[PDB]
């Protein structure tokens, strides 16, 4: 059977400006494990974004973190763009500033 | 309290493109200690106090160990696949394994096959024989079962192999894995005309089993009030979690967190 990813997007301490912190992307639920995973920074995809190892649990389902340090303000937006051969194009979920 | 270490085995067909992917995982307590590769082939460390250089008496076997599991697995994997008259398509074996150690002594061992994502062929030590999760599989049950040796190894490696690979990585992590790190609570919000969203945070943690609940007055809230918590990694080794509680606002004063973890000294409840 084939599952497609459960994406949530999130930062490793609540975002205060100008005060560094780390955006993170967390894959869950998807099968096959071939996916592609993309942190977004006003719809440029960020580059130096680091990644867990592909694991999986009970269930067969893989799961991956994708993570980068970086530092907001008020102008900057952020998501996460998936794909995976469950989704026709591409799916961004938006970082929301309270999570 | 109880001891566990599992290795996890995942790797893919090609669509009639010879050989396949690869690669190991070890855990032991649920906390990720070795990685494997079969494209860089080489066996990397996950923690501190299980370093290839450092106390690399055990990295030796550890490395024989997963090279041995990843020719096991690649037969395994043929011997599946063809047993499904399976070539021209592409396909994953998954496979997972360990032995769970009770505060006693005790062992209970397993070892599990993921075929195409699916429960396939599941180890059973005390018959000395494998369940077939599906008829496809059984095919392989068969073969397996032919000549009783193979359970036997298999069910040796299990209770006694893997427990004594146990006992020696609870060694050298005494100080590390059983260090817990409690959560740093927070409670954000999020208001609005129409409905205040309370948010509580648990962050930076470790291990990762934690307990939250929202608190009405002070006192407990039905649980079936608030969905369960989430509780999510941190590239770095610890988890946070939250759970969010929708409001009348005004009302954000009656309602506080209550988190529960094992670093804590007692329940920790905060404020709005």
């Amino acid at each position: 059977i084939q599952r497609t990813p459960k994406i949530q997007v999130y930062s490793r301490h609540p975002a205060e400006n100008g005060k560094s912190n780390f955006l993170n992307c967390y894959v869950s639920g998807f099968h096959p494990s071939d996916i592609e995973v993309d942190l977004l920074k006003n719809g440029e995809r960020i580059e130096k974004v680091e990644h867990s190892d592909l694991s999986f649990s009970k269930d067969w389902s893989f799961y991956l973190l994708y993570y980068t340090e970086f530092t907001p303000t008020e102008k900057d937006e952020y998501a996460c763009r998936v794909n995976h051969v469950t989704l026709s194009q591409p799916k961004i979920v938006k970082w929301d500033r309270d999570m | 309290r109880s001891h566990s270490l599992h290795y996890l085995f995942m790797g893919a067909s090609e669509q009639d493109l010879g050989l396949s992917l690869f690669e190991a995982l070890g855990y032991v307590d649920d906390q990720l200690f070795v990685f494997y590769d079969h494209e860089s082939r080489r066996v990397e460390p996950r923690t501190p106090w299980v370093s290839s250089r450092i106390s690399s008496q055990m990295w030796l076997q550890l490395s024989q160990s997963l090279k041995g599991w990843d020719h096991m697995f690649t037969v395994d994997f043929w011997t599946i696949m063809e047993n499904h008259n399976h070539s021209k398509e592409s396909h994953t074996l998954q496979v997972i394994l360990g032995c769970e150690m009770q505060e006693d002594n005790s062992t209970e061992g397993y070892w599990k096959y993921g075929y195409d994502g699916q429960d396939h062929l599941e180890f059973c030590p005390d018959t000395l024989d494998w369940r077939a999760a599906e008829p496809r599989a059984w095919p392989t049950k068969l073969e397996w079962e032919r000549h009783k040796i193979r359970a036997r190894q298999n069910r040796a490696y299990l209770e006694r192999d893997c427990p004594a690979q146990l006992q020696q990585l609870l060694e050298l992590g005494r100080g590390v894995l059983d260090q817990q790190v409690p959560p740093l609570v927070k409670v954000t919000h999020h208001v609005t005309s129409s409905v205040t969203t309370l948010r509580c945070r648990a962050l930076n943690y470790y291990p990762q089993n934690i307990t939250m609940k929202w608190l009405k007055d002070k006192q407990p809230m039905d649980a079936k009030e608030f969905e369960p918590k989430d509780v999510l990694p941190n590239g770095d080794g610890t988890y946070q979690g939250w759970i969010t509680l929708a409001v009348p606002p005004g009302e954000e004063q009656r309602y506080t967190c209550q988190v529960e973890h094992p670093g804590l000294d007692q329940p920790l409840i905060v404020i709005w």
